[PDB]
């Protein structure tokens, strides 16, 4: 279709040579999840706003109300850099000599007795 | 082609069983897109339970789940696990089959047997021979 | 953006992309290149024509712009050449300080060597009877060595998976050539035994009860023959499993994943023991130290974290890179962690302290493999552009260039006397380099003027059927091992 | 207890999903199969889910029988509060 | 992505009058997600080293954005459907939009590969790489033959193992000619070997030293490395040779021997027929002689059963076209074998075996063309040959139809 040879020019774009066919169907099915979410809750801040007509202020509302909690990122460098800090100064602890495996708390590894049924 | 052939085996056994499903008390010549979205929520359940009941086990310290992490896994879920007896005595019950097997001869190669020269000794005896 | 370098290329759609403001407010990695400043490492004779051409008001705005955003590390010498410029630049924050560069790195072996740290620096573990069992038979696999050099060219036994419709994603050989782990994109490890002695787990604990223990053999008695595969299959990641690492004492199978957990699976129980949970994001790759205690495992999250397998939080966060951590290697001598990333750096990291002692830029695509020499005074270095960078340490002036590959270089090793580096790549070919050749030369400006020696230093390229070349290893008798799913 | 006393009676009983299927997207997600009966429940389990939806698009049918269509999965998931999506391409 | 494309979707939703500032509006957002996933999917492609971008790509690249790879349909409750996929929809451009549904259930299932194994070969042998299948490969001076002495010694093992004196050792030889990549730059010889063989092999009519060159001529094919259309033009007259020529030793008996030769000898003639295949040169060329050996007048019995069981497997239309205005000739024929009186001569063998293998060609090439009405007495309009058991014949054709 036409919505479909916009998308295999939106990876080629990207440098995407190699993809597959049905690459392509499935970032249209996104793309038709994510218009209907936003228009979906455009009409909704619309009758918040009464007004009958979905404006372009309803649509920006609604875009960045849902990019407010469904994309997110990877936490910023100054929340990294602040975090590393204050883990790095802890110096790094002795190592007893015949501990046996070496091991965290029985309660924070995956070593249980791990029951099952008796077949009966 | 064997390499779909890995995939396919088993999705395709999957809609045998939406097939089986819908005509269980129910339908005859279904929509094609209606099949393959049945059996996409089909696949997408069971590996919700193997996802979420490995991942109650795993928090109990366990590797492999009892009942006892599947039945809070279904309520998770809701699923209302106490109407599962009675669906599985039902008389419509019916049993699809599993997918065949690629290698159905198993053993068909005489093969050819070929020796000659022998190993270095920074070449062990494990590793393959030297060829012809 | 027409007007720029070809190695530029990937760096510049990334921008086309971004055109509004609250784009580029979570990308935070263009959010970490306008709070940075790049570095620009130019000579002196060519900074006077330049501050003659800022420094007058007539432009008055572009030197405000340099001056803002831009450090210049000024070197008293020569102008490089365009083909030497080209050699070194091509990261984002690119061309790092000399000041990065001069810290005192200890890049000698342990146990006399003035670059070798002391023992008990990085508190390391102890070497116990059954570990000292181990190097007694090494030792009867060097005597079998061979020397490569450029005469006698090593064989290549490729260990190749056949059918693998689940797609593979890592591989690595024990120290000794008996071990092939597998990981794979159906969330599975699977071990594979190359010797002629299958895979056996240890008795159930009511087995044990029966026996006695310091029988002077308990190392056989223990393990089981019910259970015995010439492969056995680890389940547990919830994605598919993208570092594997063995432990030198050859138990202690590591494996990392998208699902954001490094695990630790016994070879002895052959069950998962601990999982790691200190990323939210897929870890890209994981290694256990060469003495096997602390491992290291760097991730999406832009930072590489050291464990130590005794606590369920890492000891060290080495958080400096600014794209994705894609490889983390240790130094042969464990005291310093080399990781490799996707903003085009390599880094290295000292184990005290978590600081960053070496800074080697001058990949063009992000750097998909790593490997350190014997002597450890060297690493070689490989990304997506072919391109395998030969970097010194104590100096870190990347003395040498090998570009012969054409695809992502994903494999790198060394031989283990160092006479041959051998290089894998996704244009399904094993290229051996002249490893001795390549380091005979080997500052006050930096740079060396390498040469183009990739011809001279070519001894073979070894092309495969169709199968990309994922791990190389070096046997204790020098001979290549390869592995490679056949595609 | 009820659902114990049903689980071991499942060394009989091969459900509508073969246990080669189910035990194949079981271990797909780290759930190795142990026990066959507790396969046949998950089978089971999954079974009523998309049997409940099916009987219950049925009566969406008989207001507007003999065909399923997507505009009668669409208020039949509507009180599951799954918002059902028509391809459209 | 089309701004039509939008408003077509807007107003199939009850959204209608959307201006063209709205619609664009829309087409760009879509846009940029599916160019951020598509940069984001291609990242699980390079660290699968597949190179391929798979549909799973995307359910891990929509995932890592913390949207559902949920395809199809959205649950705006999540709980029983999670970040897990479901696989997409496998749905069509050129589908049939419904089907019935027994026919998804009555279709057999695909076959499960193999599971994943380790197997291991050798890249290099100190330098060189090896050539097996698991690998991609004033006087003058004394010259060197250019096969190696272990080569020559294994033509010389290879051949002598081919002319079958133990059962085992010809099958290996065989199967050694059949996969062997390294047996070009020794064909040459092969082929003289095998075409001087037959000559002087028909000198004297020795049946296996026939049967077992025309099996090596077998084994010759079917291996996929060796280009074999070079030796094409001096294999068609040896393999065409032992079918139709005379039997100098006895033709009465090792007669099915011989028939079994022949079939062994239409395989490679076959092969000769589909493979090497240009305009108009090699089975046009073929077909000429065998249509010329059986218009010729007083042909032997031997030479006559040859060429008609030649001209019988030349495939579907051949004998649709080429059989049908000959059906008199064949039974005239019959009829003098019959009056002999005298059954000294193989005569009377080969005429039973011609009418038996034309009859059976015959009775397929009308159970093809045409209803098995009228099976009784309508084939007497064909000289009454085959008649009923030719009807018998067409209705165990149509029962093994009826089976498959």
């Amino acid at each position: 279709p036409k919505d479909a040879q916009m998308m295999a020019q939106i990876l080629k774009d990207m440098g995407i040579t190699e993809y597959e066919p049905r690459v392509i169907n499935q970032m249209l099915e996104f793309a038709f999840r994510y218009v209907t979410t936003i228009l979906d809750d455009a009409k909704i801040y619309s009758s918040h706003a009464k007004k009958a007509t979905v404006d372009a202020d309803d649509v920006r509302l609604a875009i960045q109300c849902r990019a407010d909690q469904s994309f997110t990122s990877p936490p910023p460098r100054d929340f990294l850099l602040d975090i590393a800090r204050q883990r790095n100064q802890t110096p790094l602890p002795l190592i007893k000599p015949y501990s046996g495996p070496r091991l965290p708390p029985d309660r924070y590894c995956l070593t249980a007795p791990n029951y099952r049924l008796k077949s009966l | 082609n064997p390499a779909d052939n890995y995939h396919l085996a088993r999705r395709r056994t999957l809609q045998v069983v939406v097939s089986s499903l819908l005509t269980e008390a129910g339908f005859e010549s279904a929509e094609k897109a209606s099949v393959e979205t049945l059996t996409e929520m089909l696949q997408s359940y069971i590996s919700e339970i193997g996802r979420s009941a490995k991942s109650y086990c795993e928090h109990t310290a366990r590797t492999q789940p009892t009942l006892s992490d599947i039945v809070v896994t279904l309520v998770e879920m809701g699923f209302n696990v106490d109407t599962l007896p009675a669906y599985a005595k039902r008389s419509q019950r019916m049993v699809i089959t599993a997918p065949p097997v690629t290698n159905q001869p198993v053993t068909p190669k005489a093969l050819t047997a070929g020796q000659n020269r022998p190993h270095p000794p920074h070449i062990p005896s494990h590793f393959p021979e030297f060829p012809d | 953006h027409g007007d720029q370098e070809c190695y530029y290329q990937d760096d510049l759609r990334v921008l086309s992309s971004l055109t509004k403001k609250e784009h580029m407010k979570g990308n935070e990695t263009m959010l970490d290149f306008r709070t940075s400043k790049f570095v620009l490492r130019i000579s002196r004779d060519s900074y006077q024509l330049l501050k003659r051409h800022l420094q007058e008001k007539q432009n008055n705005q572009i030197w405000n712009i340099v001056q803002e955003h831009l450090y210049i590390d000024i070197f008293d010498g020569m102008p490089r050449s365009k083909q030497q410029i080209d050699a070194m630049v091509g990261s984002l924050a690119g061309e790092a300080k000399r000041e990065a560069n001069k810290s005192k790195v200890f890049f000698g072996l342990l146990k006399q060597d003035p670059n070798a740290p002391p023992q008990n620096r990085i508190p390391l573990p102890e070497l116990k009877d059954s570990d000292k069992l181990d190097k007694i038979m090494n030792m009867k696999e060097t005597t079998k060595r061979v020397r490569l050099g450029p005469d006698c060219l090593p064989s290549i036994c490729f260990y190749t998976f056949l059918n693998a419709y689940q797609g593979l994603t890592a591989v690595d050989v024990t120290d000794d050539s008996s071990l092939i782990a597998g990981g794979f994109a159906d969330s599975t490890v699977r071990v594979w035994s190359v010797t002629p002695k299958k895979l056996r787990s240890v008795k159930q604990a009511s087995d044990l009860s029966l026996i006695d223990k310091e029988s002077d053999d308990v190392l056989e008695r223990i393990m089981d023959e019910k259970t015995a595969s010439e492969l056995k299959i680890l389940y547990g990641h919830s994605g598919p499993v993208y570092g594997a690492s063995f432990s030198p004492d050859r138990n202690y199978l590591l494996s990392s994943s998208e699902d954001g957990t490094v695990r630790l699976w016994s070879l002895q129980t052959f069950t998962c023991l601990v999982g790691y949970k200190g990323h939210n994001y897929p870890v890209w790759d994981t290694q256990f130290s060469p003495y096997g205690y602390y491992f290291v495992s760097g991730g999406h999250d832009r930072v590489a974290r050291l464990w130590a397998t005794d606590h369920y939080q890492p000891l060290r966060i080495f958080a400096g890179h600014l794209a994705d951590v894609n490889c983390t290697r240790f130094h042969p001598n464990s005291n310093y962690v080399a990781t490799g990333s996707a903003d085009r750096t390599v880094r290295l990291w000292d184990v005290l302290n978590g600081n960053c002692v070496r800074i080697f830029t001058g990949h063009k695509g992000p750097i998909h493999s790593l490997t350190f020499s014997p002597n450890g005074r060297f690493l070689a270095t490989g990304a997506t552009d072919g391109r395998v960078l030969l970097w010194d340490i104590g100096h870190g002036l990347m003395v040498g260039e090998l570009k012969g590959h054409t695809d992502t270089v994903c494999s790198l090793r060394f031989s283990r006397d160092g006479e041959i580096l051998a290089s894998g790549s996704m244009d399904n070919t094993v290229r051996l380099w002249d490893a001795i050749k390549a380091f005979e030369d080997l500052t006050a400006t930096g740079h060396i003027n390498l040469p183009e020696n990739s011809q001279e230093l070519l001894l073979g390229t070894y092309m495969t059927k169709s199968t990309p070349v994922v791990h190389l290893h070096f046997t204790r008798r020098n001979l290549v091992l390869a592995a490679g799913a056949y595609s | 207890t009820p659902l114990v006393d049903f689980l071991m009676q499942l060394e009989d009983y091969t459900p509508t999903i073969p246990d080669a299927v189910t035990g194949y997207y079981l271990n797909r997600a780290g759930f190795e199969a142990s026990d066959p009966r507790i396969i046949r429940l998950i089978s089971l389990a999954a079974q009523k889910f998309i049997s409940d939806i099916a009987n219950d698009a049925l009566q969406h049918c008989k207001m507007k029988k003999y065909t399923l269509t997507m505009e009668d999965l669409t208020p039949a998931l509507s009180e599951y509060g799954i918002n059902v999506k028509k391809p459209h391409y | 992505l089309p701004s039509e494309s939008m408003k077509v979707v807007a107003e199939s939703m009850g959204i209608a009058q959307i201006q063209e500032e709205t619609c664009q509006l829309l087409t760009d957002e879509v846009s940029y997600r599916i160019k951020e996933i598509a940069q984001d999917a291609l990242k699980f492609m390079h660290m699968g080293k597949r190179q391929k971008l798979t549909t799973s790509d995307i359910d891990y690249a929509l995932k890592l954005k913390n949207v559902e790879p949920l395809y199809g349909f959205h649950a705006q409750e999540f709980i029983p459907f999670r970040f897990a996929s479901g696989g997409g929809r496998e749905l069509y451009f050129y589908e049939e939009k419904e089907v019935d549904l027994s026919d998804i259930i009555n279709t057999p299932l695909p076959r499960v590969p193999l599971d994943v194994c380790l197997k291991a070969h050798w890249l290099s042998i100190e330098g060189c790489q090896p050539a097996i299948p698991e690998n991609p490969p004033r006087l003058k001076p004394r010259s060197i033959h250019e096969l190696s002495v272990e080569q020559q010694l294994y033509y010389k093992e290879i051949t002598e193992a081919c002319v079958g004196s133990c059962e085992a050792k010809r099958a290996e030889a065989l199967q050694s000619i059949a996969t062997d990549p390294g047996l070009y730059q020794m064909l040459p010889r092969f082929s003289t070997f095998i075409s001087e063989g037959v000559r002087v092999n028909v000198v004297q009519n020795n049946l296996a030293l026939l049967i077992y060159l025309m099996r090596m001529v077998k084994a010759l094919m079917d291996n996929p490395t060796l280009y074999l259309e070079k030796y094409v033009h001096e294999l068609i007259p040896a393999v065409m040779t032992c079918i139709v020529s005379r039997q100098l030793c006895l033709r009465p008996d090792v007669d099915n021997h011989w028939a079994l030769r022949d079939f062994a000898a239409r395989l490679v003639a076959q092969i000769c027929k589909h493979f090497s295949t240009t305009t108009n040169n090699i089975q046009s060329r073929i077909t000429k002689t065998f249509t010329k050996s059986w218009v010729d007048e007083k042909t032997p019995w031997t030479t006559r059963y040859g060429s008609i069981a030649g001209l019988a497997e030349l495939g579907h239309d051949v004998i649709k076209t080429l059989i049908l205005p000959r059906l008199q000739q064949e039974g005239e024929r019959i009829r003098s074998v019959l009056d002999g009186p005298v059954l000294s001569n193989i005569d009377r063998i080969g005429a039973d075996h011609v009418q038996s293998l034309l009859l059976k060609h015959c009775a397929p090439v009308l159970a093809k063309l045409r209803p098995p009405p009228d099976n009784q007495d309508a084939y007497r309009a064909e000289f009454g040959s085959l008649g009923p058991l030719l009807c018998s014949q067409v209705v165990k054709a149509r029962a093994q139809a009826a089976l498959q």
